[PDB]
């Protein structure tokens, strides 16, 4: 079955850097485009960056644009998120979605409350 | 929500106790099914072209 | 603490799997002889349709089969002289399902419109008319398919089903188990239980009696777009957007063969068995529809001619001809 | 030859033909067209401004004559955040009018990656959007005032400058002017991104106080309809 | 004349 | 004398067979890949088919000229007498009718999807050939052999005072002048109508400066560049003659031959304008080959 486990959140001071590690399981990893979004106390589902399937094409959101590197490891089928320069606007629960249909630009749902394709998400503060 | 949870655990709890048979008795069923009607299959047997009714 | 609990039972799941997947499907079944290559002719060219066709049903007679337009349009065509029986007009123009009622008496169809309303085709009159409406969900029809002259289930895109009364019209039987967008629904031979497949990946079993999931199956990558049961009524197949279609059986739950290629990435829209099971026609986005070998995932034909993504794709009950309908606004008959 | 039935059948099957046909005259002879926006987005004003069933309807359709030419606007209405699967169902419509609120720089880059997803849609690759900038009254308010910085949310704006090909409007502060048209590139950039040359984007600036909007949508779907015409011959 | 020098 | 046998021949046969690779590679990729999807693959195939013919009529007048000779008998020389006019018309006629199609399409985009259909276009297809037949009755019904000593030509039936040059000039006049000027006038106007339309719709689109509107403006001057270019010198230089004879010169002879095969170039020339200068079906060029 489809499933995303994330880990390395905690709490930080401002300023300090965290390495978020979300590992896949249930599909091929290497085929499917990945996103990192995150919700904070009272938003929504905020979309924070996004990283196609070999990794070529990188996208952050303005808002993060120049402090976070996405990547990914299809020998190990793990996105990693390494996060610096935090500020307290950054405290939320980071979430990893997977693209719907593989071979696809498009993401749909990524921002949606209820998405099947997404793990629990890790709590940084 | 955490009532989600407990409708979730109680549907699995419910669904894993029921009688499994083995993947080969499975496989066995399908193919005696499948040699059975193999015969009344008019696409896997292709017939004479006097009782196709679309022609 | 009730999550890990669950992933627990989950764990032991799965082990019963592992006590139950002796050999394959593909191992065990190596000795019988090949289907060969079936090479399937197109015998009827269905022509009128004005916008993308969208669903279709054949009848019991294996007579008449039914047709929906997104321009608004019911159409039954005479699969044998191909001459127009009926044309419904659809108030709401996007129509996503239909469905041909097993008496002959009615039609089923819906949408993006939260009814799946019925028209009768036999009144006194001679003529068509809206006889019922099943409105109250909350999402667009995703399939309805006929139980009998008296109830109806309806797929909604809510995550949930309902088993409704056409004397009445209220919800008799609720089915709120799946996470995603309910996609398409199989019923059995019997008509007591039904396979209902969501954008979740993962497909669940409903009894219409008691009306709880008893069996939930999952395996696939994406959103599962197809669903159809087996003629013998112990297994289903079901084919999503990863371009592989899966044998799920209930009496071992658990899967028994895949059928995929390499060289096909394309989502699955439509999925059938023949009367025999042997081979499963299932329709692909790149215009063509594959005959794979339920027992060996061998592709025996590929049926090919269309212009635009298949739609949907119907067997007759005598397994004689099998109909493909897509966006292209015709519908072909391969006999 | 053939039994009385037959001819019986025949018939009916003429007369159908023969209403399928008017209906199809009907059909080609109206355009179609899908909404979308967000909640904040103000498409309900925007379909108010139609001068010419069931509490759980999922689709709600405006028919408006422009020019001796009818345009049937249709809006999803009870229907889950999840979109991926029904809209599909719109791979034929004429055109999709995106409704974006230019002053919200918050839920702007949600409207930034909606438009973006909706632009590389595979079944949505050959149909053009008409991007309307409503809510400028707001934007220019907001922007005069100064409580909200833009930098703070996209830092290129602060290396933004005026394009020369614009068209300020009289009385107009210069801030606002530049505002609105990063805000309009940000999009456009988007749209170039991946246009191919089979579709294109069609911004316009629009408030709410605004009725020229039916005009700039009929122009954009006649300009649809040139290039559509265009290509189906080659000459493209 | 015609396709011919004459 | 000898010159004129070494160069005239090898160019004759080389535009002849550059022609065939063009009307093969279209009629292939039409009919096997690209197979009917609407009246422009119609009229592309039909101009494709006429070039073809003429292509193949072509090696008869190539040894024609090296030979002076005609051993073949009035039957084949009186045949591709009227099968070399009846394609060149039928070639002129599907530019005329496509040039209309496309006028029609981009300015009644009603009575187009009204009128443009399948059986439609083959029927305009049949009725463009046997317009092409009967606009060159006049050529076959003067073929004839036997009315000179070797030469395969016509037969005029009274002397180029009021003959000759009226059958030059009318020929000329239809030939050119009408399927030109209606393809011109249909051009422009589709020219003036997206103009119009653009202009009124975002003119900043950023297409109008070197792109998709500038590639359909030169295509749609280039065929009328190409079209008159090649063609006019043919009705132009049969001209000067019948009002005044060209003391006899292997030049004149060139002179000559250089304009009976411009428009064969233009034939040539056709194929790769439509056939690979499109949409759709340079889509399917690239996947095959």
């Amino acid at each position: 079955q489809v499933q995303l486990q994330e880990s390395g959140g905690g709490l930080v001071q401002p300023g300090g850097s965290l390495r978020l590690s979300c590992a896949a399981s249930g599909f091929t990893f290497s085929n499917y485009k990945m996103n990192w979004v995150r919700q904070a106390p009272g938003k929504g589902l905020e979309w924070v960056s996004d990283i196609s399937q070999s990794g070529a094409s990188i996208s952050y959101t303005g808002s993060v644009k120049g402090r976070f590197t996405i990547s990914r490891d299809n020998a190990k089928n793990t996105l990693y998120l390494q996060m610096n320069s935090l500020k307290p606007e950054d405290t939320a629960v980071y979430y990893c979605a997977r693209c719907p249909a593989p071979f696809t630009r498009d993401c749909f749902d990524v921002t949606s409350t209820t998405y099947a394709y997404r793990g629990q998400g890790t709590q940084v503060t | 929500s955490i009532a989600q949870a407990r409708k979730l655990v109680e549907q699995l709890k419910m669904e894993a106790n029921i009688d499994r048979i083995k993947v080969s008795k499975a496989a066995a069923d399908l193919m005696a099914y499948c040699e059975a009607h193999a015969k009344e299959d008019p696409l896997l047997t292709p017939v004479p072209a006097s009782e196709n009714p679309f022609r | 603490q009730l999550r890990q609990e669950a992933e627990q039972l989950k764990n032991q799941i799965r082990d019963a799997r592992k006590a139950c997947a002796d050999a394959t499907l593909s191992q065990i079944t190596n000795n019988i002889d090949p289907v060969g290559r079936i090479q399937m002719r197109t015998r009827r060219t269905l022509r009128g349709h004005l916008a993308k066709i969208y669903a279709m049903h054949w009848g019991t007679d294996s007579r008449l089969l039914v047709s929906a337009s997104q321009d608004g349009k019911l159409i039954i065509w005479d699969s044998y002289t191909t001459n127009k029986v009926h044309a419904i007009p659809l108030r709401s123009s996007w129509v996503m399902t239909c469905a041909y009622a097993p008496s002959g008496n009615y039609v089923a169809c819906g949408g993006l419109d939260n009814i799946c309303s019925i028209y009768n085709l036999k009144t006194r009159e001679g003529n068509v008319r809206v006889s019922r409406e099943l409105a109250g969900h909350t999402g667009y029809l995703s399939c309805c398919r006929f139980l009998d002259d008296n109830q109806i289930v309806t797929s909604s895109g809510d995550t949930t089903c309902a088993l409704w009364d056409i004397e009445t019209g209220q919800q008799t039987t609720t089915f709120t188990g799946h996470t995603g967008d309910v996609m398409s629904l199989s019923l059995a031979p019997d008509t007591r239980l039904f396979v209902s497949g969501a954008c979740d990946a993962s497909a669940k079993l409903w009894d219409v009696r008691e009306g709880m999931c008893r069996q939930t199956f999952t395996g696939h990558e994406s959103d599962i777009n197809a669903i159809c049961f087996f003629p013998n009524g112990n297994a289903f197949a079901t084919g999503s957007d990863d371009a592989t279609c899966r044998l799920f059986d209930l009496r071992a739950d658990q899967e028994l063969m895949t059928y995929s290629h390499d060289n096909i990435i394309c989502g699955i829209t439509s999925v059938s068995f023949s009367k025999s099971g042997r081979l499963l026609l299932a329709g692909y986005d790149d215009f063509n529809c594959n005959v794979w070998d339920a027992l060996k995932a061998d592709r025996a034909g590929v049926l090919a001619g269309h212009d635009n993504r298949v739609s949907c794709l119907g067997v007759t009950d005598d397994g004689m001809a099998v109909a493909t309908g897509s966006w292209d606004s015709f519908l072909k008959i391969w006999n | 030859t053939l039994s009385a039935e037959d001819k019986a059948a025949v018939e009916r099957s003429k007369m159908i033909e023969k209403q399928l046909q008017k209906d199809k005259q009907v059909y080609r002879a109206t355009h179609r067209l899908l909404l979308l926006g967000a909640d904040n987005s103000g498409k309900s004003t925007i379909v108010k401004q139609m001068r010419i069933r069931v509490k759980t309807s999922g689709i709600f359709e405006t028919k408006f004559q422009v020019d001796k030419v009818n345009f049937h606007m249709f809006d999803v209405g009870a229907q889950r955040d999840e979109r991926r699967k029904w809209i599909q169902c719109f791979n034929d419509v004429t055109a999709i009018i995106f409704v974006v609120d230019s002053s919200d720089y918050n839920r702007l880059q949600e409207a930034l990656n909606d438009f973006k997803s909706i632009w590389n849609n595979r079944w949505l690759r050959t149909i053009s959007v008409i991007l309307f900038l409503n809510k400028q009254d707001l934007l220019a308010e907001k922007v005069l005032a100064g409580k909200s910085k833009i930098e703070d949310y996209f830092p290129e704006f602060a290396r933004y400058t005026t394009p020369e090909d614009a068209t300020p409007e009289p009385g107009e502060d210069p801030r606002v002017t530049r505002a609105k048209y990063f805000i309009r590139d940000e999009f456009l950039r988007i749209s170039t991104a991946s246009g191919d040359g089979r579709h294109y984007c069609y911004p316009h600036f629009t408030c709410s106080v605004d009725t020229e909007n039916a005009r700039r949508i009929f122009n954009d779907v006649t300009d649809i309809i040139i290039k559509m015409n265009l290509r189906d011959c080659g000459l493209f | 004349x015609x396709k011919y020098f004459p | 004398l000898a010159v004129s046998g070494v160069l005239i021949p090898l160019v004759y046969l080389v535009v002849c067979v550059v022609g065939l690779l063009g009307n093969s590679l279209v009629i292939y990729v039409v009919l096997r890949h690209t197979a009917s999807p609407s009246v422009t693959n119609v009229y592309i195939l039909n101009l494709a088919l006429a070039d073809e013919l003429f292509m193949l009529g072509l090696p008869f007048l190539a040894a024609q000229n090296a030979l002076s000779y005609w051993p073949f008998g009035s039957l084949m020389c009186r045949l591709v007498m009227a099968v070399d006019g009846i394609n060149q018309f039928t070639s002129i006629f599907c530019l005329t009718v496509m040039s209309v199609d496309r006028y029609l399409a981009v300015v009644h985009p009603t009575r187009s999807a009204r009128w443009r259909t399948a059986p439609v276009a083959r029927t305009v297809s049949a009725a463009v050939w046997v317009a092409s037949a009967v606009v060159v009755l006049p050529v076959v019904v003067f073929s004839g052999v036997p009315r000179g000593m070797s030469t395969c030509h016509m037969q005029w039936p009274e002397p180029a005072a009021a003959w000759r040059a009226g059958f030059i000039i009318y020929t000329a006049a239809l030939g050119f002048f009408g399927p030109l000027l209606v393809i011109c006038l249909c051009y422009l106007l589709i020219v003036v109508k997206v103009r119009s339309a653009g202009r009124r719709v975002w003119a900043p689109s950023c297409q109008r400066r070197r792109r998709s509107e500038r590639r359909v403006t030169r295509m749609v001057v280039a065929y009328v560049a190409l079209f008159v270019l090649c063609w006019m010198p043919f009705y132009v230089l049969n001209i000067v003659n019948v009002v005044c004879p060209l003391p006899e010169e292997p030049a004149f002879f060139g002179l000559y031959f250089l304009v009976v095969a411009l428009p064969y170039a233009n034939s040539c020339a056709n194929p790769i304008l439509y056939g690979f200068l499109s949409y759709r079906f340079k889509q399917g060029f690239r996947r095959v080959l």
